């Protein structure tokens, strides 16, 4: 059965243990901008975790000119062949949520691969007691795709909700 | 290089030049990072003319540093080091800015800032790009406006440049408020509204250079580490231990405002006239229910999440934002001023945060002034209004005067020590008996009289950071409380609140990052000891305006020998003769001579024999 | 007895009398509770003169009821039953008030309310104390003010009286707003700002009796249960299943506003002129980030916590408060009006909640009026202002006119069905073709044309509750979706959203409570069947102002036969001759004759033979 | 090792599963006013869980005229001998948080007994994912006693925090 990461920004503490865990898992080093989940804090205390939602029409996969991106048949996650990637940015532009990220000196995009079915970001978030990330099990629902949006938009929405006309 | 980049940025604001300078393995094995590395740079460049260096003049250096554990160990701290406008020594300060992390991911371990810009500037670091930029439009802004304008604008600039690489996370920013801009001697350097490089007056050093802010963004990996598998194992072990500190994660230091006074009788009340109270209004239960809009907030990679955000939607101080507030603000901007009500405390904490003023040395000078008003020494006419205990509106008025250096504010803007000297001369009355400082730095909100707190007898009296309660001395002088171990955390750079694994385990973690083989004994007998000895030397060389003499200034403020007036240990206070005994014993154990001046032989053994030239100048002044 | 108290309160507002009447086991085994028990009371007391009972007249009965599962099964619902000002039948409505729990803990299973108070009153129930009290100070208050004045005052009153017994929890309260007070025919009964007995117009019934609110507090235990150990095992089982509904607990019905239109093409858009949209502004992600201040809110004993609280701190509508909002409000106060943005939808939801108006039948009449305006039938001068799609300010003005029964509002306050008749007569134009109702009750926000939703062909056409999407009919008529099973949940009385264990398990749980031995076959062939038959009979008797004829009124609004104009099943709509065939089959399967009138033989087998007297009066009217 | 229940009212959903669990455990029946933890919702959406804090000076124990109350030596919970209780209300009045409660027809006060050292309210709150209740395991701290406060006071503080001057 497939999984999807449901995000509750107002429970995010900004601990960024999800970034430490993800980048250590996939890069073997601490590397905030290569984590496949990245937390945006554009105003202190308004923390917005951001990652792939596995759009069923995969705009990123279909935009790639070198076929470096494919879809894992088991998980539905995007899979990056780093050696075919020419860091052209087409997938970055195609993504409704601007999720693909090319960090300095990697020479490839990075995109969440759902840790092959057992997200380590969710586990550490739950272990720390925040539960800003939670797994939903079951078939994909089209509304999932509407969560791919620009993190600056989410940040500004939340700031206005918390602070009102004083923001 | 493992764990470090091996590079510092060198920024000359007078000439408007930027270069990279090498950081050698030899220097790093000798001084480690942060506080220790900054103390060495300051002595190397300025030690020969120290007593001529004005901390608010062009010649001072403002150092923004990291250490090998910065970016890998849980939590996040950047080090700030300079010649201090308060003590005329050095303070190893820290604040939970990701600036250190962003620097290391951009390829640098820190920044040497020299000179003075002709008009307000900010420093911009984005990977290989380093620019000095005009900051005239932002001069005068508090932190809230600065995040909404400069920092948002710099993020948008980065986003548009990097469009084909995705959306970068936000840059990190350290900044000053109007208090630093106006060179108030206890102004702080701020980050994220409510975090501070609190002790030392480094906000005035930054303002004296016309530097409004430093903004940094890096998108590369941290340096390689020597033993990555050991690092990951220790990391999991550290997380699991730190997750279990249940009440510290739920409340942070917010239970201090009640607990330190009520349980330990060691909280300043009305300029330390009392140290005990029974008042439940200041309990964390009320801060939480009345003001906390975010109960769990954390800095980069932190499993503790000790931070909280308080915010007022009601009352005359609607719009005020602060943290739990930190216990030191609950004490120094609250009980020290006779104020116990959460709403009032969040208001005054917000003011010092927005103004970029250290809440400890600010609360100290405000309570000093209020005691002088109580005793008839400062009149209503001297102030321009009445300054009663408990009146948060009057204290806010006094803050305004201090930042604008207007009226009495011009005197008070110089800090409690210098202000007490000035007022003593003006009034023909000794008001230094009411000034609660050591070596020019206000005593943090932990007293010694009750002996129920961790501070006792010589904690402040012999420390190279004076009244700084985050770097107190212990007996035995080595041993795992005390200056040598704090020198490690301030050099490692890591947060005190994540050190549950303990000194030895954290040293071992740093070896797994760096490939060094430092032992606890080497830290206590060589590396930390040489850092403390250089700090002692710079502090003893002193001012241009203020000098210390250890035969009178290695001591507690006289109020700390007055018996406690109230509470479960009413009547208690230490005896000055026992303090003198312990001070002489501390000298012996740390390697100072009978007069408290580092022994020339110890300096040679420590590998800083060249500092004998400084010990020699200390002796003719004193003789 | 087991699981019930065996008592109802009987409250006469005309004579200002209160008494207790007995609730026999035989009645309970035959009608169970809630909707079923209320249908029986209405038929027995009024069925012989039903067509002369004005639902807004003093001879109607307002029944506040529970069932045996109320207080033990997870979640919390109270049942409200009366003669409906909309359909002139009966609606078994429910709302998540703890009133039912508080009644049972005070010794009662429900309240029969008769007559009409001379002046506004409220009903106060505190264990053995029952009082009719003056409410003229509260008449005209919406929910927020009513909680802050009346409810708080009653709590304080009780707290002071029970001082030596400790502090009681808050009493439960159901109430009406200004819509109910002015007898708008689609006014609702409210609780906790955001919960409603939505369908049926019962707010107008309650306001026609001059009854502002009912407030109940009990502190005793619930009735004894027959099999405690079985009950506990089942409860643990149910909690564990219900905890696992991840997306429903996180989002409730809040994803509906996007999902039903985009995915199922069955959402009303501009008075049902379309049923598909592609507009992502209304997605739950934007309701959450822009408006939600409480993400997990729950009623008594509920492991699902499907509720949320939305609140505006910014914009022209700051201060508005609502729930997710519920999907039906996102549709009928949103997409049905051409409005997709969360801020505007939270505003309009807040208004109908504060005014005590059913959001479904309110949104229906607003969209009706806006289509009449679109088509030139209602002019700017008829309204006083323009009524364009998407203009939340114009819809809010229209709401004001309706509640004040001012201008065109006097006609619109009668509900879509009656208002369409009146405007047809006035304009000489058939506008009933634009009125989307069945049996005088607006169709809920789930269309039949696409056949991608749970509603299809005869869902509304033959239901004894008309357009009520929460009690639709199915083929086969028995069988676990459809009227009979919903009659059980509305009688049990439990929340639909908590029924994951399934019909058979929940029936088993009820036997464990009550000592009964009801089987699912017995519910579908006898108990539920007799409830449906009585409701069918009362609905067909109708009157006094509106009567139904099953040969034309067991059918869909004509818009549901127009092909869908847009979306992935563009062109789809059912065929009226297929609908006619399925209706005749439903009659057969449910026990009605060929004209849709309950068979006298079936009534006698169901133990309700007396109803032949009513079936006999339906037939003279019809022939 | 002793335990103490730390409460976070802003994470309380009002599910009142703690009341169901506690009353079933101690009375064998569902009885909301006999639960030893009771949730107050004086304004919709502002939920305040309320229970004993084990004051070290036990005002309740020391006020009882019939010595119906004692202190468990292992836990430090209050223990009620229901047979000696004359429902006089002295413990109700002495309690700084007005915690003791005499429900209709019980014939005795009820006070949290910490479930003998394993609170069932905490367990269900944690299982439900709310975590408004959590156990702290060290030695008692004096500040714990300051949490024994009138629930109406906490309720109004929170409403003013959330809704500001518009409340
Ligand atoms: S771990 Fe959870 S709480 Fe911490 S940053 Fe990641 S998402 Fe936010
Ligand atoms: S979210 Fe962006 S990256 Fe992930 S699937 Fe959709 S397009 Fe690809
Ligand atoms: S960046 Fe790499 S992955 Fe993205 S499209 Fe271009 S080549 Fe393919
Ligand atoms: S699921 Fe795995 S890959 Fe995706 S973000 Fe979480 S940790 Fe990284
Ligand atoms: S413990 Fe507190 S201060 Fe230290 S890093 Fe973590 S959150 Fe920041
Ligand atoms: S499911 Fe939602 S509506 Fe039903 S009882 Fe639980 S919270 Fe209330
Ligand atoms: S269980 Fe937790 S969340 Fe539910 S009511 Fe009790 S304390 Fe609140
Ligand atoms: S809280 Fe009240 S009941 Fe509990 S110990 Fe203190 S006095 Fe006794
Ligand atoms: S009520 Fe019962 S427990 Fe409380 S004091 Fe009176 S007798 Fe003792
Ligand atoms: S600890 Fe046990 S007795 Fe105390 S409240 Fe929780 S469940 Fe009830
Ligand atoms: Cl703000
Ligand atoms: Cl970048
Ligand atoms: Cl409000
Ligand atoms: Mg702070
Ligand atoms: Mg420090
Ligand atoms: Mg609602
Ligand atoms: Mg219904």
């Amino acid at each position: 059965e497939r999984i999807w990461i449901l995000i509750t920004p107002d429970k995010c503490s900004g601990c960024r243990l999800c970034e430490v865990t993800c980048s250590l898992e996939h890069e073997g080093i601490i590397w905030p901008e290569a984590s496949r989940i990245r937390v945006f804090e554009l105003f202190p205390g308004i923390n917005v975790p951001h990652t792939c939602v596995q759009c069923p029409d995969y705009p990123c996969v279909n935009a790639c000119p070198t076929n470096a991106l494919s879809v894992d048949e088991k998980t539905g996650a995007v899979v990056v062949n780093e050696e075919k990637c020419i860091t052209c940015g087409a997938c970055v532009l195609a993504c409704p949520g601007k999720v693909p990220r090319i960090p300095a000196g990697k020479g490839s995009v990075v995109i969440c691969d759902l840790c092959g079915g057992n997200p380590k970001c969710v586990e550490i978030c739950h272990e720390a007691g925040h539960d800003a990330l939670k797994i939903v099990t079951g078939n994909y629902r089209p509304i999932y795709r509407t969560f791919a949006k620009d993190p600056q938009e989410k940040s500004l929405d939340i700031a206005r909700k918390v602070f009102g006309e004083d923001f | 290089m493992y764990a470090y980049n091996g590079k510092l940025l060198d920024v000359d604001l007078t000439r408007e030049k930027v270069k990279e300078v090498e950081l050698s393995e030899d220097v790093l094995k000798k001084f480690y990072g942060g506080r220790g590395l900054g103390t060495y740079i300051l002595w190397k460049e300025l030690g020969e003319k120290w007593e001529k260096v004005d901390p608010l003049g062009e010649e001072n250096l403002l150092l923004i540093l990291t250490g090998p554990l910065t970016g890998y160990y849980p939590g996040m701290k950047t080090s700030i080091v300079s010649k201090s406008p308060e003590s005329n020594g050095v303070v190893g300060s820290v604040l939970s800015s990701e600036l250190g992390l962003e620097l290391k991911a951009a390829g640098y371990d820190g920044i040497i800032i020299r000179g003075k810009a002709k008009s307000p500037v900010y420093l911009f670091i984005h990977n290989d790009t380093v620019e000095i930029r005009d900051a005239t439009k932002y001069w005068g802004m508090g932190g809230i406006e600065l995040y909404k304008t400069l920092l948002k604008e710099v993020h948008e600039e980065i986003r548009k440049k990097e469009k084909l690489k995705g959306v970068p996370k936000e840059p990190a920013m350290i900044y000053i408020g109007k208090g630093g801009e106006n060179k108030v001697r206890f102004a702080a350097i701020m980050t994220k509204l409510m975090h501070a490089a609190g002790y030392g007056g480094y906000g005035a050093v930054m303002g004296s250079k016309n530097l409004k802010a430093v903004i940094a963004k890096g998108s590369g990996p941290l340096p390689e580490v020597y033993d990555k598998e050991k690092m990951k194992v220790l990391l999991r072990e550290f997380w699991k231990e730190l997750f279990s500190m249940t009440t510290f994660r739920e409340w942070g230091t917010g239970a201090g405002g009640y607990s330190v006074g009520h349980d330990r009788s060691s909280e300043p009340i009305r300029n330390w006239q009392e140290e005990y109270h029974d008042n439940e209004e200041i309990s964390v239960v009320n801060f939480e229910n009345r003001t906390w809009i975010k109960k769990y907030w954390a800095d980069y990679g932190c499993p503790v999440n000790c931070m909280k955000i308080s915010y007022l939607r009601y009352g005359p101080y609607k719009g005020s934002i602060s943290d739990a507030p930190d216990y030191e603000l609950q004490a120094y901007m609250g009980t020290n001023l006779g104020i116990f009500e959460p709403e009032k405390i969040v208001y005054l904490s917000y003011l010092v945060d927005e103004l970029g003023l250290d809440g400890i040395n600010t609360g100290n000078i405000l309570g000093f002034a209020a005691e002088l008003y109580q005793r008839g020494i400062l009149t209503k006419e001297d102030l321009g209004f009445e300054l009663n205990w408990g009146d948060e509106k009057a204290f806010a008025k006094l803050l305004h005067l201090i930042v604008e250096k207007e009226g009495i504010g011009k005197i008070l803007a110089e800090g409690t020590y210098r202000a007490a000297l000035k007022i003593s001369e003006i009034k023909g009355i000794d008001v230094t008996k009411y000034a609660v400082h050591v070596k020019g730095i206000a005593v943090g909100a932990h007293g010694i009289r009750s002996e129920l707190d961790y501070t006792k007898d010589i904690s402040y009296a012999v420390s190279v950071q004076g009244g700084d309660h985050t770097s107190t001395a212990a007996l035995p002088a080595k041993g795992y409380t005390g200056e040598l171990v704090e020198a490690f955390y301030d050099s490692a750079v890591i947060c005190n609140f994540v050190t549950k694994p303990g000194f030895e385990k954290i040293i071992e973690f740093g070896n797994a990052l760096s490939g060094f083989n430092i032992t606890p004994e080497q830290w206590l007998n060589e590396i930390g000891l040489r850092i403390i000895h250089l700090q002692r030397i710079l502090l003893l060389l002193g001012g241009p305006d203020v000098y210390w003499d250890p035969r009178k200034d290695d001591d507690n403020p006289p109020r700390f020998y007055e018996p406690l007036p109230s509470g479960p240990v009413k009547g208690k206070a230490p005896n000055r003769e026992d303090i003198k005994a312990k001070v002489k014993q501390y000298y012996e154990e740390i390697g100072y001579d009978e007069h408290g001046i580092p022994k020339e032989e110890v300096l040679e053994e420590l590998g800083i024999g060249e500092a004998k030239r400084e010990v020699k100048r200390i002796k003719k002044r004193l003789n």
